[PDB]
This record gives structure tokens, sequence and C-alpha cells, in this order.
């Protein structure tokens, strides 16, 4: 994202949100 | 050059420079110089021509230096 912002013109750590469709205990 | 090529590869001419500059690690200026730099005091002859007072070319004793 750092490169993307610089080429497409203070960025915190990015959050990873996991979504899944599989086994459910 | 290497990183400019690799950045052009993924295809995410001015901002390219600013990207490459920050992305890379280089040898700083000091470890690539080879010359020395000294200062030569202001001559009294030159300071008496253009009407200036030369604090530098005035000699001094060892007591007078505070």
């Amino acid at each position: 994202a750092k490169r993307i912002s610089i080429l497409s013109r203070s960025l915190p750590t990015f959050q990873l949100i996991l979504n899944s469709n599989a086994n459910q205990i | 050059s290497d990183r400019t090529n690799e950045i052009r590869s993924e295809n995410l001419n001015d901002a390219l420079r600013e990207v490459v500059e920050d992305e890379t690690e280089l040898f700083p200026p000091n470890l690539t110089r080879r010359y020395f730099l000294y200062f030569k005091p202001l001559s009294q002859n030159c300071a008496r021509r253009y009407r200036k007072k030369a604090i530098s070319s005035k000699p001094l004793s060892v007591r007078q230096i505070k």
C-alpha cells in the first residue's frame, strides 16, 4: 500500500480480516 | 537501476524516483568522499581595502583566549 499511495498521487499497520467457509466446531 | 526495473515489472517518471529513493539502502556521502576541507583566515590586507575589521587574522596570546 505504501507504493500504491506514492504512485497514485503516515499509514498505520494494516488490519487483516479473515473470512472462511469451512468446518465449524 | 535494479529496483527501477523490478518496480516496473509489477506495473502497480517523477514519482518513480521518490519511490526508489526511499525503498533502497545506499552508502552515505561520507564513505564516498576523498577530499579534505579547511578554512584560510581573512587576510588583514584584504580587510583593510574593502573597509572590514578582521577578527580572524588578528593574533592572540594564550591568556587572552577566554
